[PDB]
DNA sequence: AAAAAAAAA
């Protein structure tokens, strides 16, 4: 038996399917797949795929990911067989996957039976109107977004049968979850007769289907969505949300249906889609420095690196620099950003009292500031972003909404933007000018972290844990410098306390600064022109190059630094100095109202140590030093100092000046 | 039975999770002691969900499986000392009880139960809790020791997170004679006015140190503070050879002569100190005496 | 296939009737004091169970609907051996007796529920949010054949049967069965409604409902919005008048409810903590205890803690023989500036209260409050459901934002707080529906 | 057929 690679090149068969269930070739297949993933270099030299199997035991997961385009640059006749017979080579390497896993984790079997194979990214992508006879029982990139959820339950996988007209209990038998199983002879008795299921000797699994209209953003303007099915197996149950747009990896397939072809008059067949892997892209449209089902996963050896470069002196100003890196100035703003973005720790005592542990930011100040891009990059360095905008967002589109369903016919809950926000962030820009029943909506969401709804019948309360930032402009279009904060704009009290960090924008006028900026913006402009062994990584490595010039890291290491310090990483606050926040809160108290009008609370000491947790959070830190506490003081005491009249600001600088020695 | 905290009371994972041998040989203070502790469950095959579940609803066939799982799993991680023989007693239906775990329960209950002045009202205090444990000896009553297992959890709950941020602020301190680590400041610690709790603290710790690849053997000072009597709580702990040595190497027990240093010190200097303890090696020092205190017993011969 | 049956009865009537601790077979006289006062029911612990004998837990758990009722016979044998005499030989109207079960095994959320769980004894939490009317069901169905005409009786258990092929031996047909209603069994069936707590709720996502059903004396205990611990069995019923192929939908058979109210709300309570209550009530200092007891977390307000625990006794309810009615609770309204900690007392008074709801004053409307006239798609009839000050009554309703409500919605609450009652007139209903709070 | 929620004038 030549089980050699390159007798796969031509095909003895009529068809591909009925070839590769040969028995000759099957056994061939299935140790060439063996030898490739136990042996695969990446860069590195190191086998990524043993790194992959140690992760998947420790999470003791469902899924093993396989690069595509691993498959593609080595052994491509697989990747072809792959592509053009999904079915029936899926199974092959989800037994060669089980090998695999258990010769790491002998006696993983107890865990779970099976495993199940996903992939990262398919070359070729299509569009749901881009759909044709060509391409069925292969795979398909089909990008969509979610509309109807219809919900779990479960199926039987390995079907028997009990026949009590001559006792025969049938074999095993599969289901193709669109498909009803139908024996016509019985087995060897070769006759119909009753029949019963008998399922005390079963295994289940559990589907969920869903329905897939097309993006608004890829539509052509003025035409009407198209719409399909879309099944979920296994581990693939409840991924996907509503109203979240989504790209789906599977496969085509077609199936009979008798009231489609009575309606039509013609033999026409219904099409769904069985999903094989599943990527959300909501927000996050920069899909170009990585692949990957997720891009902010981190294997073993990004963790050492977050830990090797999470100890070096000096780590705040360098993330603070490399932030917005084609933005000049605004360091106050980089700083604040990065605190509101990095979050602090929520707080539960006695599970009696609850502190919020976000920090939310306004911004304000004269146009031309480019206070939008920094939301722009905002949204796409966070895993979890919603922009709003102006008048364009309704106070029942932010909060949660009711809606009677048009099938069941009954009142139901409907997410809103807020709830997407969910440890995350919302970006509103133009917030002056949104009507207040369109402002006033979102006070519990800033402070009580909860949304609670009593309407139609329906009394629930729907948790939100999201930071808001936003973009607005003072009256007239520009600040007067010569006037306090609550004549500058219409805003009230019980908004304004809200926010912690507070920044105030002027636009003057400055020679060596415009030149400065004028050569900064020249210089961009230039260095973002489109012109100017594998290409590919030839390409890469010109990006890096091009990147390196204005960042001290990589944007990518820096959003799976991001996620990393967010998930794991919580800070704790013992040592700290009681005596000089309390008199620093009690000056704070002084001055303020009782001579200006700006006005500060016991919000603002809560967000004081906030930002020190963030501060704490952002050197991967699980307590609080005594330099995170002073730059917190610093932040906020210049925040509070710099939003006042000319008259007053030097005075108040060098009277605060005793707290912050440094 | 096996080294482990309260096996058939709580579940196997915590079992691992809180046992000091465990702790002291995976490093469970960070990380990678617990992506090690997955590890080790997964390769030996018990679903991280069904270790999480209590020992009496635990499966039945894995309960029965457990010990050739042990020996089979257990050689790679190097936890092989970790098993022994022991006693259990078991009285009609009411279940089976440890030893070791009773013995951890009367401990437990020992320690939390119910200037001079508050000194004498927590003596009482003291002699109050011992008749209470007294009281928990007898067969009839099983409140007093459901009670004082549910303590003891928390106790150990309290000791660890107490020693981990120990770990992480790196206090101890490395003389050239003696290791020294003061406590300062922190949570909880009230606790540690029981000088049992502070014996099990530093026991944690000196096991700890002991598991490490240092060569050194030098006597531990451990300090708290009660800030009512601003008094320092100072005792002296002995170092421990590892477990898993032989009995050439054991000739003489390590001895201590921290009650020697003391009393030499006390005697040639007027300290305000209060040496009143049975245990000769724990003494109260005042806040603003422990210092030259201190250079003098890193100047005296040990 | 009967030798098992037997054997298992046999060792549940030993467990029963040879279990004891100390001085006392407890199980033998909790059977009598049920008996006595006309609850047939018992109470099972699965500590005592597994500490018996491992065996019997280990079949209960592993095949629970086939086993459950040999054990509920089972005990109904051994009531009649033990509360009649055999007279050297009548009424015996003892039912099937009902097993109730209690356990300490670790919680499982909602949406942890899968294909694994089915058939399996599962503990889990959740919030009652409606209950629907009972129901009835047959138990000894009497029933008559119409062409050979003779009586037989079928035994029917409520775990896990059709009319009978041919006849009982001329000549009749398939099924020539009919029921006879009189000389006829029924038990008694609910179904219930529960949702995920607020606090376990996934990220993004939003609550999932779940369906119960309880019959005979786990009837009509609960009540809309209270937590509850039930345990009991996760199986799948298909739907044929109901998408998809080889569907079932999930549902849960109640065998036990645990409440922190304990249906309390005539007195429930015995003499320990009844005296502890005493004790209590003739301490000197219980106002300043009760008053720093309210929000120990907040500081410096005291005449705001005094308020919230005047309204949370209530007052006297009265009522005259000229028919008027005198209202019994206080309105207390937080009017100030913002950082005061207003909010943050709204939710500890929730907390304390036995029966209370927080909701606010933006989201909400005139008709989602007191009553929402729905209509049943199916039958297409109006009936009226609950809003958010009917759950509320007799407690408290926790309103935040009161100026941002609406003009037109805030004027519906006027008589509804002034006479504690609210009345409709909506498609030709005409209801006047209590609520004091 | 009749009640109740949402966006635009
Ligand atoms: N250092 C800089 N400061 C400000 N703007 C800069 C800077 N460098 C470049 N720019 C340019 O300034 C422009 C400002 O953009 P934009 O008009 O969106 O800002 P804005 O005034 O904040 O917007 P909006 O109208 O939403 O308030 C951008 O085109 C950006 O490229
Ligand atoms: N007296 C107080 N003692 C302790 N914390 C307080 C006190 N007053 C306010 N706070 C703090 O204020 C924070 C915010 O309070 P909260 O949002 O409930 O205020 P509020 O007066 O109800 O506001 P609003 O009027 O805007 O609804 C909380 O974290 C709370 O700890
Ligand atoms: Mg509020
Ligand atoms: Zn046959
Ligand atoms: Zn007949």
């Amino acid at each position: 038996e030549e089980l050699t690679l390159e007798s796969l090149s031509n095909v003895k068969a009529n068809s591909y399917s009925e070839w590769i269930t040969q028995p000759n070739v099957s056994r061939t297949i299935a140790r060439e797949l063996k030898s490739f993933l136990l042996e695969y270099t990446d860069e590195t030299g190191r086998s990524v795929y043993g790194a992959r199997i140690r992760t998947l035991g420790e999470m003791n997961s469902e899924s093993l990911e396989v690069n595509y385009r691993h498959l593609a640059e080595s052994k491509a006749i697989l990747a072809l067989f792959l592509a053009k017979c999904p079915e029936e080579m899926l199974k092959i390497f989800d037994l060669v996957a089980m090998e695999a896993t258990e010769l790491h984790y002998p006696d993983y079997a107890r865990i779970h039976s099976e495993i199940h194979v996903r992939i990262s990214d398919f070359p070729t992508i299509y569009s749901l109107r881009e759909l044709r006879e060509s391409n069925l029982s292969s795979l398909v990139r089909v990008t969509g977004v979610v509309t109807r959820r219809t919900g779990v339950f479960p199926q039987l996988k390995y079907v028997k049968f009990n026949c009590l007209k001559c006792g025969s209990i049938l074999g095993p038998f599969f289901q193709d979850s669109n498909e009803e199983i139908r024996i016509s002879f019985c087995t060897n008795c070769k006759s119909k007769g009753p029949f019963r299921v008998n399922g005390e000797k079963t295994v289940y699994r559990n589907y969920q289907r869903v329905t897939l209209q097309e993006a608004p953003g890829t539509v052509p303007p003025g035409r009407l969505p198209r719409h399909r099915e879309v099944i979920l197996l296994a581990d693939l149950v409840d991924v996907s949300k509503p109203g979240e747009e989504v790209e789906v990896t599977g496969i085509y397939k077609n199936n009979y249906d008798g009231n489609l072809n009575a309606k039509n008059g013609f033999p026409v067949f219904a099409t769904i889609i069985e999903a094989n892997s599943i990527k959300r892209r909501e927000g996050n449209t920069a899909n170009e420095g990585e692949e990957g089902l997720d891009v902010f996963s981190w294997t073993e050896e990004e963790e050492r690196e977050f830990r090797k470069i999470s100890r070096d002196r000096g780590i705040i100003d360098k993330i603070i620099s490399s932030m917005a890196p084609s933005i000049y100035g605004h360091r106050d703003i980089k700083t604040a950003v990065a605190c509101s973005l990095f979050g602090g720790v929520p707080k539960n005592v006695n599970g009696k009292h609850s502190i919020r542990g976000d920090i939310n930011v306004l911004l304000l100040g004269d146009p031309g500031t480019a206070k939008s891009q920094i939301l722009k990059y905002v949204e796409k360095t966070a895993h979890r972003a919603v922009f709003a905008t102006g008048q364009g967002a309704s106070a029942v589109g932010l909060t949660a909404s009711v809606r009677k369903d048009p099938i069941t016919k009954e009142w139901t809950l409907e997410g809103g933007a807020l709830v997407l926000a969910d440890k995350g962030v919302c970006l509103i820009d133009e917030f002056d000018k949104m009507n207040d029943q369109d402002r006033t909506s979102i006070h519990e969401a800033m402070e009580q972290q909860s949304i609670s709804i009593s309407k139609a019948g329906i009394v629930t309360t729907l948790q939100a844990r999201c930071s808001i930032i936003a973009a607005a402009n003072p009256n007239g279009g520009r600040y007067n410098s010569t006037l306090p904060l609550a004549q500058n704009v219409s805003l009230t009290e019980p908004i304004l306390s809200r926010f912690d960090i507070l920044c105030v924008v002027r636009d003057l006028v400055d020679e060596e600064a415009d030149e400065r900026l004028a050569t900064f913006v020249v210089d961009s402009h230039v260095r973002s022109h489109p012109e100017n062994l594998n290409a590919r990584q030839r390409r890469l490595q010109r990006q890096r190059k091009k990147e390196e010039e204005i960042s001290p890291i990589p944007q990518e290491l820096l959003m799976k630094y991001i996620h990393y310090a967010r998930t794991k990483i919580y800070p704790k606050l013992h040592q700290m100095d009681m005596d000089k926040v309390s008199r620093v809160y009690a000056d704070l108290r002084r001055e303020s109202i009782s001579t200006g009008s700006f006005p500060i609370t016991v919000r603002h000491l809560e967000s004081i140590l906030r930002i020190a947790e963030s501060f704490a959070k952002m050197r991967l830190s699980e307590f609080v030093s005594s330099y995170d506490l002073d730059r917190a003081i610093k932040v906020v005491v210049d925040s509070f100092v710099d939003a006042q009249k000319v008259s007053v600001r030097r005075q108040l600088r060098r009277s605060f000046a005793i707290y912050t020695l440094g | 039975d096996y080294y482990l905290f309260l096996l058939r009371h709580s579940s196997l994972y915590d079992s691992f999770y809180y046992s000091n041998y465990v702790n002291a040989k995976l490093s469970l203070w960070n990380e990678n002691g617990k992506k090690r502790l997955h590890k080790m469950f997964a390769r030996m095959g018990i679903p991280l969900s069904t270790a999480q579940e209590t020992w009496l609803y635990m499966d039945h066939s894995i309960k029965r499986e457990l010990g050739i799982i042990f020996d089979k799993n257990l050689d790679r991680y190097g936890l092989q000392d970790i098993i022994r023989d022991g006693f259990v007693r078991t009285l009609g239906y009411r279940g089976s009880i440890s030893a070791s775990e009773f013995v951890e329960a009367l401990t437990a209950l020992l320690e939390v139960g119910n200037s001079a002045q508050k000194l004498t009202n927590l003596r009482k205090r003291w002699v109050s809790n011992f008749w209470l444990s007294w009281d928990a000896l007898d067969d009839r009553k099983v409140e007093l020791l459901n009670r004082g297992i549910q303590l003891a959890q928390d106790l150990q709950r309290a000791i660890f997170n107490t020693g981990v941020a120990i770990l992480e602020k790196k206090l101890i301190k490395h003389l050239r004679i003696y290791r020294l680590c003061v406590l300062q400041d922190g949570p909880d610690l009230d606790l540690y006015r029981n000088p049992l709790t502070l014996l099990r603290l530093g026991n944690w710790l000196i096991e700890c140190c002991a598991e490490s690849e240092d060569k050194q053997l030098l006597p531990m000072v451990l300090a708290s503070i009660d800030e009512n009597t601003d008094t320092y709580l100072v005792a002296g702990l002995t170092p421990r050879y590892p477990r898993g040595l032989d009995t050439i190497h054991t000739k003489k027990p390590i001895l201590n002569n921290f009650s020697m240093a003391f009393q030499q010190i006390t005697a040639e200097t007027d300290a305000k100190v209060r040496i009143d303890n049975f245990e000769s090696s724990i003494i109260e020092i005042r806040r603003e005496d422990l210092s030259p205190f201190l250079e003098k017993l890193t100047l005296s011969g040990l | 296939n009967d030798d098992d049956n037997t054997e298992i009865i046999k060792s549940f009537k030993n467990f029963i009737l040879e279990f004891r601790l100390d001085s006392q077979f407890i199980y033998r006289d909790q059977l009598r004091n049920n008996i006595l006062v006309k609850n047939y029911s018992l109470t099972v612990n699965m500590e005592h169970l597994i500490g018996y004998n491992e065996d019997i837990y280990k079949k209960l758990s592993d095949e629970p609907s086939d086993i459950i009722p040999l054990f509920e016979t089972a005990i109904t044998q051994v009531a009649k051996r033990i509360s009649i005499l055999s007279r050297a030989q009548l009424l015996n109207s003892l039912p099937t007796f009902q097993l109730i079960l209690n356990s300490n095994a670790n919680q499982i959320p909602l949406r942890d529920l899968d294909s694994e769980h089915v058939s399996k004894i599962v503990r889990l939490s959740g919030i009652i949010i409606s209950t629907s009317v009972l129901s009835s069901r047959a138990t000894y169905l009497s029933i008559m054949c119409r062409n050979c005409r003779h009586t037989t009786s079928i035994t029917i258990n409520n775990f896990n049967v059709s009319l009978p092929r041919s006849c009982l031996s001329k000549n009749c047909g398939p099924d020539p069965y009919i029921i006879i209603h009189e000389s006829s069994k029924f038990i008694d069936q609910q179904f219930l409604k529960l949702q995920e707590i607020p606090e376990l709720v996934p990220v993004g996502e939003m609550p999932r409902n779940l369906t119960m059903t309880c019959d005979r004396y786990l009837t009509n205990k609960v009540i809309p919005g209270t937590r509850v611990t039930i345990v009991g069995i996760y199986s799948i019923y298909n739907s044929k008048n109901g998408s998809g192929v080889a569907i079932r939908t999930p549902y849960i058979k109640i065998l036990g409810i645990q409440s922190d109210v304990e249906t309390s709300s005539v007195t429930m309570f015995t003499e320990e903590e009844e005296e502890e209550f005493l004790q209590l009530s003739r301490n000197p200092k219980l106002y300043e205890i009760l008053t720093n007891s309210i929000a120990p977390s907040i500081f410096g307000n005291e005449d705001i803690k005094k308020a919230i625990v005047c309204l949370l006794m209530g007052g006297s309810k009265k009522i005259l023989p000229d028919g008027m009615r005198l209202r019994g609770d206080i309105n207390v309204l937080l009017l100030g500036d913002p950082g005061t900690a207003k909010s943050q007392l709204l939710k500890f008074v929730e907390k304390v209260s036995p029966i209370a709801v927080y909701t606010s004053g933006k989201g909400s409307s005139a008709a989602g409050l007191t009553a929402s006239v729905q209509r049943d798609p199916m039958t297409r009839e109006f009936y009226l459901e609950g809003g958010a000050m009917v759950l509320a009554d007799g407690g408290v309703v926790c309103i935040d934002e009161f100026d941002k409500m609406r003009d037109e919605d805030r004027v519906a609450i006027h008589e509804a707080m002034e006479q504690q009652t609210i009345s409709i007139a909506k498609a030709g209903i005409t209801t006047v529906l209590n609520s004091r709070t």
